[PDB]
């Protein structure tokens, strides 16, 4: 097929998570914590800092060239699956773990779609070895304060890279086939 | 016995719900008749499934149903006399959508527009995903069978949609089913049949008029009876309401009447006068009609004549020849001739060019009509002619 | 009159590029006033050099995307009777809203007559829409139902409208909006045309 | 004369700050007096600049003129890291055969601890679970200014310490959900923050009857009372307890109903199973008798078929799995007619090993479209068994 009708699954599945998402979020938001569905509760983020940021320029997003923005996309979700994994793994709810799983699948196999385009554009680096020292990131020893702050950001950042993963995917569509 | 390995590759998604695989069954085996499903994305497989023993043709495929993704099935048939698979197939399972019917199916009247119908739906949660095209079937609650709109007009997803050039006051049903927009793919059920119906759209056709020659005895004034007949229902499209007639007499008088009933009873004398009717509808007044009434002195005014009548095959039929200059409208009567027994007059309404036309009531057999054709010109009406005619 | 609490609500017309927004006061006064807005963005200063047509616009500008920082901003008004100021907070995914679509002309097809043809143009202060994919919102209505038809479109500048009538003209009105961010944006100015009718 | 006490001294004091439990003990000088005088000592606690929060009176008498070390407890309402606290001692002798006028003992010299910052927690207390309504108090140490302390969408006053301290005071605590509720102290760049759970004790245990399929193991169910609002690495914890050989199983934490596993020891036949129910808030138990050969369920037999020689009828064998070869059974069977007649019989066998059993019939019918349908029991008074599948291969007729 190629990459005609593979980007547009993509970005169809991209979709589909990111609305999966959303419905996830909200509702992990009006499960979790009194003073965190209602009230902004915008505190400042000292206790994520290990998670990698999706802050980039426009000049530095436009200079890249399918090849970079791709490694750094598998590195985040690989890295965003094992702490969703991890997150899963503190969860305890029937129908919440259910769903949570459900997302975790679905976002696998995201993954290796976008593994299979990247080893289908005949780039000669199919994959590089990702992490191997948080590949497991068991929990440490915390307060669940802390634990339910980090659990928001983690939402939030995933959120965010999301988003900037589908208009990254617009862009690429913009300069590659046109 | 061989294994007899299932064939077909055939079987349905659902939208999120379990899906089953179905494969045939093939012939008599009955040595332990148990196979099994694989799962595999190329990158993970997916836990393996059994076939059940009442029914072995589907099972469980996969929990969580993901889209575009590529999955690969295939059915395994296992028994004592070795082990044998089956053909391959690989499928997408966004090709394979069974999408929902829409449902709240609603149709309404915007502005009095008795062309344009309006028709508004709620799509299902896979309108985000596949684009939908719709199938719009119509009918009327009287007929049984459905008129198919064309489908190159709804090819694309749509939330609201209008059917154009209906029939007035007449009721329809609608039910929609989709599917994906390329065509490959199983269709959906169908919706739930909405009611509904159209707009007035005030009758554009004059209702009939026919007059009586009673002889009056109070020395002048007569006393005719107008009556006529009620006006089918798609010929009036809507509830008839009421009637409105208009009188002519000499020059600056006339009257009228608003009588809700059909019958109305009006003064005459020995001038020339003029009767023309008018039915109201909700929005206003329609076409009228036009007949005189010169019956101070008036001749026959060249009556018809060659008058034959034999119905010839299961109903009576009239027949005549055309007059000499012209006719204008045309109107036949008959009734029941028995032993004492008042027959009502009952008649209907013709063209001019027409002189063969079957009538439209009743009747029975082995009865005696008295079918009486008059004439109508422009001055009047010419004398009655009545023959007597069997049925069977 | 001493000032009341004046209303701030802020909107992003581009989103690659920077923001403007005013403020205003819900009574008048009728001595001039003096006011200062600064930007604090978390640890940070703005600066937004003012230049713009209609007073109160100092068009903060951009630096980074997508930095998942709530923006907040803190006007403050003064006067010879008082001194009232006011603190908003905001993200940089809610205030986005582009501008209404200009030049939207529809044109009839000589083969059907009950179908239609619509195409407009993207706005000229929103930057390059291949890039942003956009979401129009079309609108298509005779001029005596007075009931509006909403239906969605995709990525496109054109439409074919399959229900237009063949009596009747019709107006459209589109629309402009993101793919997943921010809200609708305000409608075309008018639109007209006739079907074509054999004669 | 006017006879005064010694003035006491402090010999040690410490605290534990896990628990916020203050130690006091002290060594009254009673070598110097023989006799038995009745000595009034009380205890006060001072903090913030003697405030006199509470007062308390402990009445005693020395022993026979020697010196005996005793141990004193109290617990204080505010952990130990919100303030610090003085401790002072004095005591009142009182002598019977003195008729002067006995004055109080001197206040010993001032003795107080303080708490050394060693964690970066600056919110005490961290993850306490007390009884649900009870009053508690937090405090928020820190260097810098706060604005306002609530729980959620409250608000509640707040009320200032000596240094940089804010303390809240809290009566009546609602209940909580799946998650502890939050308590956080809101500040000017930044926010701090606890979790407190408040939960009921475990219930008692109600409807606790045991089972048993095969005589090899025993399985209990039975249903909680009120939910305790503690999930998860804080839930209860059953466990059984045997009589004589002394024999335990624990619970696995993993639901509606649930079932134990006790494997059974042979040539015991009394058990006594006790519940035992773990909880940090509250405990409860249940003794109930059961026996083991009064509370036999027997299984379903399975794989079971009819075949007989050309003699009489159909001889019935069925196959099931356990342990019965010292119990007989009292399976009843039942042969309905052509949906008109259904006989009803009981027959009797003994003890067979993991194999079929052998079951004997006479005087039977032709074909006459029978079938058969087999229900086992035990000799004992108990519940029946589940049904099996219908069968109908009957013999040759004429
Ligand atoms: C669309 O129409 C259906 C049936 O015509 C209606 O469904 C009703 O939905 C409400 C609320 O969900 C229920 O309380 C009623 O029992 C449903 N049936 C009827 C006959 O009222 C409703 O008007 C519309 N449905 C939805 C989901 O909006
Ligand atoms: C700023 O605006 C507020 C409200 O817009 C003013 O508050 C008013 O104060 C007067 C006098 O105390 C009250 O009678 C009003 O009810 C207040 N308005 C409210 C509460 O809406 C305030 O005076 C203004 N000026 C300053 C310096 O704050
Ligand atoms: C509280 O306890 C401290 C102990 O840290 C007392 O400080 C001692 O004071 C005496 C004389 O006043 C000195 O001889 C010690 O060296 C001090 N100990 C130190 C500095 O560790 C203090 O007096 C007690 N009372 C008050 C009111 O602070
Ligand atoms: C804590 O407050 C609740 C109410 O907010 C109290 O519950 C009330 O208790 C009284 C009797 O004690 C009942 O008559 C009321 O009907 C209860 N009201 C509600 C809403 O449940 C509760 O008793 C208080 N607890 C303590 C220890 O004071
Ligand atoms: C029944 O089993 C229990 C198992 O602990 C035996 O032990 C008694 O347990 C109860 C618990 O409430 C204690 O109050 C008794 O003091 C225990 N008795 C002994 C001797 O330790 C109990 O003895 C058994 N009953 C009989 C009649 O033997
Ligand atoms: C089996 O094949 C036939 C075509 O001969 C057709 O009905 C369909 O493809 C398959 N049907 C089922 C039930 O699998
Ligand atoms: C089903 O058939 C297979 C075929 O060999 C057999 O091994 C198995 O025991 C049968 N029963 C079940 C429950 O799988
Ligand atoms: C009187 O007129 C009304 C409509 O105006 C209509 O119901 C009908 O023609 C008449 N009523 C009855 C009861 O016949
Ligand atoms: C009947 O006559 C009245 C006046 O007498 C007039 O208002 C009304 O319009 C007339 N109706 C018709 C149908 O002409
Ligand atoms: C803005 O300017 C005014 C005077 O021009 C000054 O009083 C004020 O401190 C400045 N800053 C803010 C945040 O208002
Ligand atoms: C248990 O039952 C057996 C037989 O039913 C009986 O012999 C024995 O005494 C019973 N045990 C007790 C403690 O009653």
């Amino acid at each position: 097929p190629g990459p005609g009708p593979s980007i547009q699954k993509t970005y169809d599945l991209t979709r589909y998570l990111e609305h999966q998402l959303r419905s996830l979020a909200g509702t992990y938001l009006n499960y979790l914590g009194p003073p965190f569905n209602e009230p902004d509760f915008n505190p400042p983020r000292l206790g994520a800092e290990t998670l990698p940021r999706a802050t980039v320029d426009l000049e530095v997003w436009r200079s890249l060239n399918d090849k970079l923005r791709l490694t750094q996309n598998y590195e985040a979700y690989s890295h965003l699956l094992c702490y969703l994994r991890g997150l899963n793994r503190q969860a305890a709810t029937a129908e919440l773990r259910r769903s949570l799983a459900h997302f975790c699948t679905s976002l696998q196999g995201l993954l290796g779609s976008i593994a299979g385009v990247m080893a289908a554009l005949g780039y000669p680096l199919p994959q590089p070895l990702p992490g191997t020292e948080p590949t497991w990131t068991p929990g440490p020893a915390h307060s669940d304060f802390l634990q339910k702050m980090d659990d928001f950001w983690l939402l939030k950042e995933l959120q965010t890279w999301l988003w900037r993963s589908a208009k990254d995917f617009n862009r690429l569509k913009k300069k590659m086939q046109p | 016995l061989p294994p007899e390995k299932p064939k077909n590759l055939s079987c349905i998604v659902n939208e999120g719900k379990k899906m089953r695989c179905e494969w045939d069954g093939g012939r008599e085996t009955h040595l332990e008749t148990n196979f099994t499903l694989k799962s595999e994305w190329a990158t993970h497989k997916f836990a393996d499934c059994k076939a059940k023993r009442d029914t072995p043709t589907s099972c469980t495929v996969d929990y969580s149903t993901v889209y575009f993704v590529n999955i690969e099935v295939w059915v395994e048939a296992e028994n004592a006399l070795g082990k044998v698979t089956s053909d391959h197939i690989n499928f997408d399972p966004v090709y394979k959508v069974k999408p929902n019917p829409p449902h709240n199916l609603s149709v309404i009247n915007s502005e009095e527009l008795s062309s344009i119908l309006k028709l508004t739906w709620t799509n299902p949660s896979i309108k985000s995903v596949i684009i939908l095209k719709y199938n719009i079937q119509y009918r009327t609650k009287d007929a049984s069978t459905w008129s198919q709109i064309p489908p190159e007009d709804t090819a694309s997803t749509r939330s609201s949609f209008t059917v154009q050039d209906l029939k007035p006051f007449t009721e329809y049903v609608f039910r929609i089913r989709c599917m994906k927009e390329d065509g490959k793919g199983y269709w959906s059920d169908w919706s739930e049949e909405a009611s509904g119906i159209t707009y007035e759209d005030r009758p554009s056709k004059a209702p009939s008029f026919w007059y009586k020659i009673d002889p009056s005895h109070t020395q002048g004034y007569r006393t005719v009876q107008l009556v006529w007949k009620t006006l089918p229902p798609f010929e009036a499209n809507g509830k008839i309401l009421d009637y409105e007639v208009t009188l002519t007499r000499w020059k600056s008088h006339l009257q009228n009447y608003t009588v809700n009933a059909t019958k109305l009873t009006v003064n005459l004398t020995n001038d020339r006068y003029l009767a023309t009717l008018t039915v109201r509808n909700l929005v206003g007044k329609s076409d009228a009609a036009v007949l005189t009434i010169p019956a101070c002195d008036f001749q026959a005014t060249h009556p018809v004549m060659d008058l034959k009548a034999f119905p010839k095959d299961n109903m009576l039929w009239v027949e005549w020849t055309t007059p000499r200059e012209s006719v204008k409208k045309y109107i036949l009567e008959w009734c029941v001739l028995s032993d004492k027994a008042p027959c009502i007059t009952d008649w209907q309404q013709e063209d001019g060019t027409v002189h063969r036309t079957y009538l439209r009531g009743n009747l029975a057999e082995s009865k005696c009509y008295l079918i009486t054709v008059t004439p109508v010109y422009a001055d009047g009406p010419g004398s009655p002619e009545s023959i007597k005619a069997y049925l069977k | 009159l001493p000032p009341r609490e004046p209303v701030l609500s802020c909107r992003s017309n581009t989103y690659p590029k920077g923001f403007y927004c005013s403020w205003h006061l819900p009574t008048p006064t009728y001595i001039p006033n003096t006011f200062n807005v600064t930007v604090l963005h978390g640890s940070k200063i703005m600066v937004c050099e003012k230049d713009p047509a209609l007073k109160n616009r100092c068009h903060i500008r951009y630096m980074h995307l997508f930095s998942t920082i709530k923006y907040k901003v803190s006007i403050s008004v003064s006067n010879a009777l008082g001194h009232n100021a006011t603190a908003i907070t905001f993200d940089e995914f809610t205030i986005v809203k582009p501008d209404p679509p200009e030049n939207v002309v529809a044109r009839p097809v000589p083969s059907n007559p009950r179908r239609l043809e619509v195409t407009w143009q993207t706005p000229s202060t929103w930057p390059d829409p291949e890039s942003f994919p956009l979401k129009f919102f079309l609108r298509y209505r005779p001029l005596i139902l007075d009931q509006w038809q909403h239906v969605e479109l995709s990525d496109g500048t054109a439409h074919t409208i399959t229900d237009a009538y063949a009596g009747k003209e019709y107006i459209i009105q589109v629309a402009a909006k993101d793919n997943e961010i921010g809200t609708w944006s305000d409608w075309s100015v008018a639109a007209h045309a006739t079907p074509w009718t054999e004669e | 004369v006017s006879l005064i006490p010694d003035t006491p001294e402090i010999l040690n004091l410490s605290a534990d700050f896990s628990t916020s439990t203050l130690y006091l003990k002290w060594n009254d000088r009673g070598s110097v007096f023989p006799h038995r005088s009745n000595v009034i000592w009380e205890i006060k606690v001072l903090r913030k600049e003697s405030m006199e929060l509470v007062k308390l009176v402990t009445h005693n008498t020395t022993l026979n003129g020697k010196d005996t070390l005793h141990h004193w407890s109290w617990a204080s309402d505010m952990p130990l890291e919100c303030a610090i606290h003085f401790v002072e001692i004095r005591c009142y002798i009182d002598n019977l055969h003195f008729s002067g006028l006995e004055e109080w003992s001197d206040w010993s010299p001032v003795k107080n601890i303080s708490w050394i910052p060693d964690s970066q927690t600056k919110v005490f207390p961290q993850d306490k679970v007390i009884l649900v309504g009870s009053d508690i108090t937090f405090c928020c140490v820190s260097q810098e200014k706060v604005l306002s302390a609530l729980i959620g969408h409250t608000n509640c006053p707040l009320i200032h310490l000596d240094g940089e301290n804010v303390a809240i005071k809290i009566r009546n605590i609602s209940v909580s959900a799946s998650s502890g509720t939050n308590v956080v102290f809101t500040t000017e760049d930044n926010i701090f923050g606890t979790v407190i759970f408040a939960g009921y004790p475990p219930d008692t245990p109600q409807q606790l009857n045991c089972e048993t399929h095969d005589l090899k193991e025993i399985i209990c169910s039975w249903n909680p009372g009120r939910v305790t609002a503690l999930v998860g690495p804080r839930a209860t914890s059953y466990t059984l307890v045997e009589s004589f050989s002394g024999k335990y199983v624990r619970l696995k934490r993993a639901n509606e109903s649930y079932q134990l596993l006790f494997q059974m020891l042979p040539n015991q036949e009394i058990y006594n199973f006790t519940l035992n129910a773990h909880n940090p808030l509250g405990r409860s138990q249940s003794t109930i008798l059961v026996n083991i050969t009064e509370k036999v369920y027997p299984h379903t037999p399975t794989s079971f078929k009819v075949k007989d020689i050309n003699s009489t009828a159909v001889k019935l064998s069925w196959h099931l799995p356990g342990n019965f070869a010292k119990i007989n059974f009292l399976c009843e069977i039942e042969i309905k007619k052509s949906n008109s007649v259904q006989e009803q019989r009981n027959v009797t066998i003994k003890g067979v090993e993991n194999s079929s059993y052998l079951v004997a019939l006479d005087k039977l019918n032709p074909y006459t479209l029978y079938t058969f349908r087999i229900r086992c029991s035990t000799e004992t008074f108990w519940k029946w068994s589940k049904w099996s599948n219908k069968k109908q291969h009957l013999t040759t007729e004429a």
